[PDB]
């Protein structure tokens, strides 16, 4: 693993062993949002700005946003250490680790228009029996790639690509080189 | 070091449980990393510089460099 | 052992770094097969086995099969203890690899009885106190450059110089004097020599193809095809495979371990697949640790003896190197075979002056043995000094003092060739054992000066002395017709 | 036909109708210099090559945990630091038929001549496991090397991997062209691959096998300098893998690789940068382990898998003329024996410069064919004889009569064994030359004449004694008819050379 | 080497 | 173009730039820093992308001084790989690495730019005519002829010879090639820079007068350039060979100096641009790299590049990397031997060590053939009675051994060249001599017709007719 | 060995001695080959007495300044 992925699997156990797991994500999620924003993570990091300094801005955003205490410890604790220069990765694969986790599986649908809700759990349905997930969930991407259908990149981080789209034409012309 | 002896997902739980909280670990400490005859021990605090530290099995060992978190 | 399914993390060629739950872990050795998928679309299982652990539960394993065509997250099964290796009485006369599974095809082994690989050290209440001398029944080992029973050997020649029906010989002899049965354990062997010896030892009655479980010979083939992990383990393997029957049937085992720069070198190959920094020239840190640990548990127990014949192949021809210098720390008795002397045909192409054993010392072999041993290397000095001058001066010109001695140089450099039980198959001669004894009294006879008149062709491919006598015998019938 | 070309086109593009499969697809982190550092490729075999989105096909081999280390088999210039790159189920396979024969090919097997393109239904995986010790057997037939010194002396048989290793610029090279060139009247389908040489002098050499016309079996796989690192790391398994489908059809092949020090320099390349710890001289972990993986797939198969036979031949270029380097050393490890190349001897006239000492070889005279068995076992006995009276080659101040004789005929024994360049030596004449130094029948002759003499005897015997190529080609042992022939033969050569 | 070369050019 | 690129870190030549994560550029994609300099604002110091990071940054190596950077300028991405400007422009001109002029002359023009970093010429079109070439050295015309439109190494210790031979030889031939030659300074001192500029510019290859005339195009990367400048002013006079061999269809006699400057600052920028240490202190991809300038010199079916690239063996480590891959390109390489040197022998051409492949006898000539080999073969005999002779005596040999050896001092004196570019370090002038003539002059000096003459009458002369001129000379000098 | 050569001298050193670089470094290998000697003609046993004075006479004393002509 990574040093990040270390950090998230730790809050994700502390998120299993006490029970405030969709709280802890959606905390997760929030703080992502917070330590974005290029200031607050220069702030954090950045080491001549005093620890006492740094761990009391800290309690304040904390009891401004209202986190769950526990994770308000973890960044804490990331503050504590000098590791606190990666709690962007640690926060963005916290999302893996939670989803792993959970049971939850990420399903990245592109299609050339929004897709509907109901085709949309419809691809869910598939994308559950093909990988063996609880809750799948699928964040949908407009994209102008493709000419008529979806791709489908289901799996651990990208991996599994299914799709019907512009491949089709592209593997037509390029097979039909075939030299 | 990026990649810290101190970073076991177990070990991190057990300092994430408390941050600010009720006193450490005084003699205790759970093995990680016992590879090439180092066994980097987490916690240990009272460990004297060169301690006679024995393990699970009984096989014992000395506690020659011991850094900020792992007595290695 | 247990259901331990974890993921194999990273591949780096033949390491491959696999990651365990947190509840369970397979401790340093500790042999772990995966339910790998070839691209063939057959479900082969590439074992493996634990050199290091890495702490995030993931321990960095090397292969004992090429690594082309693992996924990350196949599921690696623990074994919960070293590579099980089928010894027994059934592992006698079949080819191994390294896991223990017969790649001569002729059937499947019992694995009713299994030890593992990494057994460690007999203790020093069970080592044994006297240097025994080991009689092989060659004449030149056993008189001038003795074996040590529960020792080391050194067979510096190389290949084409007789060295595989020298070992032949000796596999056979100890099936026939001794109770025991010896172990070839082939490490790094190129399969062309490989399946060379296999043939010369079927066609040579050391393991019979009609009759297994009757043979002479445990044979386990490493291959260097196979990764850095697996020729590694091969000598460790044929070393638990031998002492089996040591420590089960109280007999004396042979372990023809080949040429141990390979084992020195795979371990080199998997330290630097490891990352450990190199030591020095280049070999792996943990190379005395290592080299002895295969090398420690060749120990006369009380039980039995399990002396081993070890060739040892210095590279760039220097004992200061590590590698060399920590086998020859370890080696009991060197025995080179010469190239010169195997074209002369002079077999077993064993030097008898630049051999050397520690064994050789009157404490340990008898005074008797000393004496006539040094005044024969004595005398074999003084003929490979004349034979400088024997060009010039001639055998006559030069004192008949030493005269003598040339004489006597070439009827023992004749009589310290033997025919062996194994050169029937090539030339016909039916083969001679010869105890310590008799060569003894023979060398003492023919140093003494009793035999000056016997000629010099009559101690040529011969046993006993009174067969010489008896050889030479028949030559004075016929000297007349 | 104007439009007929693209009607034909019509075929394929109804063919192809696109099932929904799984592609491993994941985005590309870093580009080394070689190395695309791709990430998120999960279940990928080690050894899948992947395609990028710009065709830029490259191996998997550094299957870090978070990051996928692939190796580019292209000039990966136009790698985009997000073009998300597929994975292909082929696991570096190379397609291998009988129509290769003749065309030079890069490691991919796509023909590099240009004059064509092999067809090809039947793919050998590049790497595979060699042959086990249930098939593999002895060595028993001789690939006539063309060489009376590496056929005489010291021989290669047939499944043997000989090595032919020396200093730089000693003729390794030639004396590989002389074996692939005198390989003509036998069948052995002679797979020439040049790793790291240059462009120039890979065409010398095909124009070289075009001229002599022993092109017609020769797939001469080229890697040129500029191709990529990971090409000069596989052209080894891919000429391996072709001549393994023809040694697995029953046809006795040679393989002859070229620099396998160039070929462990290129490994040593792509795995420093795929950032893997180096051992000795910085070459990496699994150096013996790579060269032993494509050097030991080359050996005799048994009778129930076909008769065939891939002989190797390596040439491993080693520098100031020593083994005690990494490289040298482990192939020497590996190989049945060796013929060492000395610049020396080179320098010295003895073309081919084969060292007649060390250089030892494994199998003996077990490969050498009964006339050999005969005949350079008197040859081997006298250069070794010669070679100990090397320090008297002057200091012969009239002395015995049988260090005189023997001295002299070991002087023109070594001017048996030098012989021009590119010129094979067909058994049929090569034992009556070695038989005619060894038996003194050249004795009367000086140094220098040695050469003419026995070339004017070689042509003399082959055009007015036929019956002595039936009897070698044939009978295949020298035998008492062929004996008396050779002598007369000599006799009547020896005469008429005289005569001038 | 211009340094081993020239103990191995010593010694040769 | 317009992708600004904000340089993020500056770890000495070696520069890496945090571009926005949609546009980035490719590898080898020419980075002009809109840079501040020392005194005043406007500097463009050009750096060319190495790697990708993966963070968003690219690492590139600096063409200019890494001194006056700052971590967060400006800096955008042309899209074109390093072009260099070449034509009928390129000629008379001396050109940095980045493709400009050095001479303060009246700019070029950019009206033929080519980039630097090509694919390699393809082996289906390969010109392979084997024809020997007459340089006019003694030695090296005979004892290992020249491949013409093939590549030359002039190896050798540091200060062995290998660039007053490249003096002599540019000299001799870039007279006489119609086909204008390209010299490459990679990395060679300034001062042979100036000198060899100066004799250009006076033997009539420049014509000063006529700048658009000149048979020459120089390229310097001198040695006092950053790393990254001697990585590819290589490349810079491979790109100029390169289109006067694919457009102007003549061909071309490039010279590079110390080719062994392109794998040391290769070395020098491979430490740091995170690539793992090769052996003895070399960059990873030295075999590659020295390819990816060997290579694309070749003779094409369009012209024919001869190039005598004048390596430099580190130390006299003739087994180091650098000139172990070299070897295996260079089709008539020439090793120069400081052991040959410290006795006076000029050229320090070592008789052995240098061989070509256009010494087979169906190429060079049969009886040129003979002679090459007798004279090989009488060095070597005396190479091999070098230790009898230091140290039991020149007498305990033998009385014909003994003429061999007086025979081969003969020769490897004979071989010996007065150029008339070291006539500034002989005294003496030079003496050009042709391919023919040494031939006539090895036949009667190893046929033993002539073994009365002194050892020093052999020695620095031109002929054979020479030679037995300076004999008679020295007979009367000896009692006068 | 010096990269500018004699073009870096006055003309009266070029003169008089220019070839002496050359000529000594050419007396060097003719005295160590005729250490060991048989049968000297007059041309060796006058070269190597005129290579021993021409190398005697450079040993200067140092701190000494020569001018140009007291080289000369
Ligand atoms: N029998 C022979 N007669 C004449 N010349 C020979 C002979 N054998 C070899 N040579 C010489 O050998 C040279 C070529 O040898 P080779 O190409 O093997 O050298 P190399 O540079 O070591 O090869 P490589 O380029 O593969 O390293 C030619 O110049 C040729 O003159
Ligand atoms: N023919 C010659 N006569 C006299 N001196 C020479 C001759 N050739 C070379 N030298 C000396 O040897 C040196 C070798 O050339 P140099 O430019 O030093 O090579 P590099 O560029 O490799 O250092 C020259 O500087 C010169 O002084």
């Amino acid at each position: 693993d990574s040093t990040a992925s270390r950090y998230a699997s730790a809050l994700a156990d502390v998120a299993d062993v006490t029970g405030t797991l969709e709280a802890t994500n959606s905390d997760v999620e929030k703080l992502i949002r917070i330590f974005s924003e290029e200031p607050v993570y220069y702030f954090f990091a950045n080491p001549v700005i005093s620890i006492d300094n740094k761990r009391s801005v800290l309690d304040e955003i904390i009891t401004t946003s209202g986190l769950q205490p526990h994770t308000a410890n973890f960044i804490n604790i990331l503050i504590d250490s000098e590791r606190i220069n990666l709690v962007k990765e640690i926060l963005n694969e916290f999302e893996d680790v939670f989803n792993k986790i959970t049971g939850t599986e990420v399903a990245v649908v592109t299609s050339v228009v929004k897709l509907e809700n109901d085709h949309l759990a419809q691809i869910a349905k598939g994308v559950q029996k093909i990988t063996g997930a609880k809750n799948v969930r699928i964040k949908t991407v407009i994209d102008p790639s493709l000419v008529a259908g979806f791709t489908i990149r289901y799996g651990n981080e990208g991996s599994k690509l299914v799709d019907m789209s512009v491949k089709k034409q592209l593997e037509e012309i390029a097979a039909q080189l075939e030299m | 070091a990026t990649i810290r002896a101190d970073e076991i997902s177990k070990i991190i739980r057990e300092r994430i449980e408390g941050y600010n909280r009720e006193v450490k670990v005084v003699n205790t400490g759970t093995v990680l990393q016992v590879g090439d005859g180092i066994a980097r021990i987490h916690g240990l605090d009272e460990v004297m510089a060169g301690e006679l530290v024995e393990f699970e099995e009984g096989t014992i060992g000395i506690a020659l460099n011991l850094e900020s978190n792992n007595v290695g | 052992e247990k259901k331990n399914l974890g993921r194999i993390a990273q591949i780096i060629g033949p390491v491959l770094d696999v990651a365990f739950p947190p509840g369970k872990m397979p401790n340093i050795y500790n042999a772990l097969i995966v339910k790998g998928r070839d691209t063939a679309g057959q479900p082969m299982n590439v074992t493996c086995e634990v050199q290091q652990l890495l702490g995030n539960n993931r321990v960095r394993a090397v292969a004992m099969s090429a690594t082309d065509g693992l996924t990350r997250g196949m599921e690696v099964i623990d074994t919960g203890a070293p590579l099980s290796v089928p010894v027994g009485g059934a592992t006698l006369g079949r080819i191994f690899n390294v896991l223990g599974e017969p790649v001569d095809n002729l059937g499947p082994v019992d694995t009713r009885t299994t030890s593992p690989i990494h057994r460690s050290a007999p203790a020093f209440t069970q080592l044994d106190t006297k240097l025994s001398i080991f009689e092989t029944g060659i004449k030149v080992v056993d008189l001038l450059a003795p074996y040590r029973r529960g020792g080391k050997i050194g067979l510096f020649g190389g290949a084409g110089v007789g060295k595989t029906v020298l070992i032949m010989e000796l596999i056979n002899n100890i099936a026939k004097a001794h109770g025991g049965v010896s172990v070839f354990g082939g490490v790094g062997e190129r399969t062309r020599e490989g399946n060379d010896l296999y043939m010369e030892m079927k066609e040579s009655g050391v393991i019979n193809e009609q009759n297994i479980a009757e043979s002479k010979v445990a044979l386990v083939y490493g291959q260097m095809n196979e990764p850095p992990g697996a020729r590694m383990r091969v000598g460790l393997t044929a070393l638990t495979m031998a002492e089996y029957f040591r420590d089960v049937n109280e007999q004396d085992v042979l372990l023809f371990i080949d040429n141990i720069f390979r084992f020195v070198q795979a371990g080199s190959e998997v330290s630097a697949l490891l990352g450990r920094m190199p030591s020095a020239v280049g070999y792996q840190p943990t190379l005395s640790t290592e080299m002895g640990s295969l090398q420690e548990r060749i120990t006369s127990t009380k039980e039995g003896s399990i002396t081993s014949i070890q060739a040892v192949y210095v590279p760039a021809d220097d004992l200061t190197d590590p590698a060399p210098a920590t086998t020859f720390a370890h080696l009991d008795a060197t025995t080179v075979l010469s190239r010169g002397l195997a074209a002369k045909g002079i077999y077993p192409a064993v030097d008898p002056l630049d051999s050397t054993s520690t064994m050789l010392q009157p404490r340990i072999v008898g005074e008797e043995h000393y004496e006539i041993a040094q005044r024969v290397k004595e005398t074999l000095q003084r003929y490979k000094e004349l034979q400088d001058i024997i060009a010039i001066l001639g055998l006559d010109e030069l004192s008949e003092e030493d005269r003598l001695t040339v004489a006597r140089a070439r009827k023992i450099e004749r009589f310290l060739s033997q025919p062996f039980f194994v050169a029937e198959v090539f030339t016909g001669s039916p083969g001679k054992y010869v105890g310590l004894a008799e060569t003894i009294r023979g060398f003492q006879l023919i140093l003494s000066g009793e035999l000056d008149s016997l000629p010099e062709q009559a101690f040529y491919l011969v046993g006993n002395i009174d067969e010489a006598t008896a050889k030479a015998m028949n030559l004075e019938m016929e000297s007349k017709l | 036909r104007a439009d007929e070309i693209s009607k034909i086109i019509r075929e394929r593009i109804e063919g192809y109708n696109r099932e929904v499969k799984v592609v491993n697809t994941g985005t590309v982190l870093q580009v080394g210099d070689g190395i695309a550092r791709i990430h998120g490729l999960d279940e990928v075999m080690a050894g899948e090559l992947v395609e990028f989105e710009e065709g830029t096909i490259g191996i998997a081999l550094n299957l870090e945990s978070n990051n996928v280390g692939v190796v580019l088999m292209g000039d990966g210039l136009m790698i985009q630091e997000g073009s998300s790159v597929k994975a292909t189920g082929r696991i570096a396979q190379i397609p291998v038929s009988e129509a290769y024969l003749g065309r030079v090919i890069n490691a991919l097997a796509k023909p590099i001549d240009g004059r064509g393109e092999i067809t090809a239904s039947e793919s050998r995986l590049i790497e595979s496991p060699a042959p086990g010790i249930m098939s593999r057997r002895s060595v028993y037939e001789p690939l006539q090397t063309g060489l009376i010194a590496i056929d005489a002396m010291i021989p290669v048989g047939r499944g043997q991997r000989e090595l032919i290793i020396g200093d730089r610029q000693t003729g390794k090279t030639a004396v590989a062209t002389d074996t692939i060139l005198n390989q003509q009247g036998q069948n052995v389908i002679c797979v020439y691959v040049a790793i790291g040489q240059k462009a120039s002098s890979v065409a010398q050499v095909v124009t070289n096998f075009q001229e002599r016309g022993a092109m017609e079996y020769t797939i001469v796989v080229a890697e040129t300098a500029d191709s990529p690192a990971t090409l000069q790391y596989l052209a080894p398994y891919t000429g391996a893998a072709l001549a393994e489908y023809f040694m697995y059809r029953e046809r006795h092949t040679l393989i002859i690789y070229d620099d396998l020090s160039k070929q462990a320099q290129a490994y040593r390349q792509m795995s420093l940068l795929l950032r893997r710890p180096p051992g000795r001289e910085a070459y990496p972990g699994d150096v013996f382990y790579l060269h032993s993986r494509l050097l030991e797939r080359a050996a005799k198969l048994s009778s129930l898998l076909g008769e065939g036979s891939m002989t190797a031949l390596p040439i491993v270029e080693t520098q100031a003329g020593d083994v005690s380097a990494y490289i040298p050393t482990n192939v020497i490890s590996i190989t049945d024996g060796q013929i060492f190349l000395s610049a020396d001897l080179f320098n010295a006239g003895i073309r081919p410069a084969i060292n007649v000492g060390i250089s030892v070889s494994r199998v003996g005279s077990a490969a050498q064919i009964k006339a050999m068995k005969k005949v350079a076992g008197k040859l081997k006995l006298e250069l070794a004889q010669f070679a100990e009276l090397e320090a008297f080659a002057q200091f012969a101040s009239d002395l015995d009569k049988a260090t005189q004789n023997q001295l002299a005929r070991g002087q023109r024994l070594r001017e048996l064994l030098k012989q021009p360049q590119s010129a094979p030596l067909t058994v049929e004449e090569q034992v009556m030359t070695i038989y005619t130094g060894t038996n003194g029948y050249l004795d009367s002759l000086e140094l220098d004449q040695v050469r003419k003499y026995l070339v004017e005897l070689r042509t003399y015997v082959k055009t007015n004694k036929p019956e002595f190529q039936e009897i070698i080609s044939s009978t295949k042992t020298f035998t008492e008819e062929a004996e008396a022939l050779l002598k007369e033969a000599i006799q009547e050569q020896m005469e008429r050379f005289l005569l001038q | 080497c211009a340094n081993l070369r020239e103990l191995r050019d010593r010694i040769g």
